[PDB]
DNA sequence: CCTGCATCCGAGAGCTGAGAACCCAACCAT
DNA sequence: ATGGTTGGGTATAATGGGAGTCGTCTCGGATGCAGG
């Protein structure tokens, strides 16, 4: 009853990722929009 | 100060009116965690 | 053009009134009414049939759900009354034109306190027209007895009905009067939590605010549901050729490879 | 078409050109005014 | 300049809320309504060419 | 009466990439 | 049978708004005004 939605590389582009930010609802200072719980960055060199 | 002009009862208030953006050391802005730049602009000068 | 000084030319070619003025006109009005309801007790009638037989007649073939045979027949059937009870249609009718007095009269009431409701999703016009609504709904239900001014039971009126139409009609994604105020007092109430505490409020302030019932997913839920949408045609980039709706795709129709 | 009420015309010329609250030549256009025209200003408004 | 516009619109709310409400009960933080300016400011920050 | 002559209004101005009142009571829906 | 939604009511007096925009240039038609 559930399925992908993930995050995929595009096309043409990749790397090595070098960064992970995970930002969740609650944390100090953190001002997410109504219904987002919860945002993940990634950072490719 | 709110002032009476008649009964001169004097109230004093120190106000929060919010936020105002701060340059930084090399002259650009923060805003929603991007770095802005507000750009000059030239015009004509008022007078006759 | 200016369609705003149209309006208020209109409305300033009208005299103010007097409290004598006033007191007449309201006067007549409800002698006017006690007169239709005399009448439709009478002959057995619908009050509300009569009244609107009787002010066509006042208004005239000008103004067009009754054919005119209809109201022409009914307007002949009530000149069957022997004495005594023709006088009930003569104060009926000169009621009626006291209630159109009155409120020609008293507009710039509803123009006064609307110029302050302006900025709120819904025009001026629109602002002046629903405090017409709100002036008329008044003259009907003033009792001028009680020596209170015109201008003190209309003005209630009028501004229920101002906040009922911005209630009902600023935001194209209708939204219950309940859940409307609601939001008004969610909003209120950060905004006097952002000035206590010098930032902008967490949920958990909101919450505890708001009293019993409210939690943060509450106050979450309420923020959710208060977003207004935005335009398909917002302007993108700085140059005038990139609208919104260039980034958006359709999700419904089949892709050629999911057909085959 | 607007009534000529005097203090009504009062307040829209005051507005106009002589009310510091919505008329302003800015200090540049002070001193423009002053030097092309060898007067001294005693504000930034175009009349008092 | 965009700060003087919003104390304009913030001056204007003030007056109005001035003409307004018991004056034994009005006090200088209850007329100021700071909304305008934050709307001032932060419109030319984020969307000003 | 005809004509010419300023006057006013409306419609144009290259392509591709990207970027702010409150409360109370009745009433349908599910 | 419950919430969610909708209609009605408030009584000192109040009575005509407000932002704005001034750095294009031409060209073509519609038009009101001047002369004879």
């Amino acid at each position: 009853d559930v399925k992908d939605t993930s995050l995929r590389v595009p096309p043409g582009e990749g790397g090595i990722v070098v960064r992970t930010v995970r930002l969740r609802r609650g944390d100090p200072g953190v001002e997410l929009k109504p219904g987002v719980r919860e945002v993940v960055r990634v950072y490719v060199a | 100060q709110l002032i009476h002009k008649d009964t001169g009862l004097i109230k004093e208030d120190e106000v929060f009116l919010g936020h105002i953006p701060l340059m930084t050391e090399d002259g650009s802005f923060i805003i929603n965690g991007a770095d802005r730049v507000i750009v000059s602009q030239i015009h004509r000068s008022p007078g006759v | 053009s200016d369609p705003v000084r149209q309006y208020l030319h209109e409305i300033g070619q009208v005299p103010l009134l007097t409290l004598e003025e006033e007191v007449e006109l309201a006067r007549k009005v409800e002698e006017g009414m006690e007169a239709i309801k005399k009448l439709s007790e009478i002959t057995g009638l619908d009050p509300d049939l009569i009244r609107e037989v009787v002010r066509a007649k006042i208004l005239g073939s000008a103004r067009v759900t009754l054919d005119p045979k209809t109201v022409e027949e009914i307007d002949q059937k009530l000149k069957s009354l022997p004495k005594e009870h023709k006088r009930y249609l003569h104060i009926a009718r000169e009621g009626e034109a006291a209630r159109q007095h009155l409120i020609e009269a008293n507009l710039r009431l509803v123009v006064s306190i609307a110029k302050k409701y302006t900025g709120r999703g819904l025009s001026f016009l629109d602002l002046i027209q629903e405090g017409n609504q709100g002036l008329i709904r008044a003259v009907e239900k003033f009792e001028y007895k009680r020596r209170f001014k015109f201008s003190t039971y209309a003005t209630w009126w009028i501004r229920q009905a101002i906040n009922r139409a911005i209630a009902d009609q600023a935001r194209t994604i209708r939204i219950p009067v309940h859940m409307v105020e609601t939001i008004n007092k969610l909003s209120r109430t950060a905004r006097q939590l952002q000035q206590e505490l010098g930032r902008e409020p967490t949920y958990e302030e909101i919450a505890e605010a708001m009293g019993p019932g409210w939690d943060a997913k509450r106050v979450e839920e309420t923020l959710k549901i208060a977003q207004e949408p935005v335009s398909l045609e917002t302007p993108i980039g700085d140059e005038k050729d990139s609208f919104y709706g260039d980034f958006i795709p359709d999700e419904h129709l089949p892709s050629p490879v999911d057909a085959a | 078409g607007d009534p000529p009420k005097r203090d009504k015309a009062v307040a829209y010329v005051y507005g106009l050109i002589a009310d510091p609250r919505r008329y302003d030549l800015g200090e540049a256009g002070r001193y423009k005014a002053e030097e092309k025209l060898g007067i001294r200003l005693s504000g930034r408004t175009l009349a008092r | 300049d965009q700060f003087r516009v919003g104390l304009a619109r913030l001056a204007r709310g003030v007056r109005e809320r001035m003409l307004m409400g018991s004056e034994d009960s009005l006090t200088p933080a209850k007329l100021v309504n700071s909304r305008p300016l934050e709307a001032a400011i932060r419109e030319f920050f984020s969307r000003s060419q």
